[PDB]
């Protein structure tokens, strides 16, 4: 599947060091499917893949 | 016979006079420090709400 106009807010976001920040991203996913979500930056670590 | 006015008809700060225990009620004056300890069980996430 691809994603297209898709946008991301983060209500709380807490350096806690156990993944105390979460975010909600919005998509328009083409088809049903299973993708893998990754940080392109290393400052932040996402739990799920 | 001459007793005058009780202090629950002359108490400045609307206080009203009791006895048996001599206490004094309901006075309008100053203000109250209050600190509350709430357990983490009564919030809800921004996420959740």
């Amino acid at each position: 599947p691809s994603l297209t106009d898709m946008s991301c807010e983060v209500p709380a976001c807490t350096h806690s060091s156990d993944f105390g920040g979460v975010a909600v991203i919005k998509y328009a996913a083409s088809k049903k499917g299973k993708c893998a979500v990754h940080s392109m930056t290393n400052a932040v670590t996402i739990r799920e893949a | 016979k001459e007793r005058g006015a009780s202090l629950q008809h002359t108490a400045p700060f609307g206080c009203q006079i009791a006895t048996n225990p001599v206490r004094a009620v309901n006075c309008a004056v100053g203000n109250m420090p209050i600190s509350i300890d709430i357990p983490e069980a009564a919030f809800t996430r921004v996420v959740d709400a």
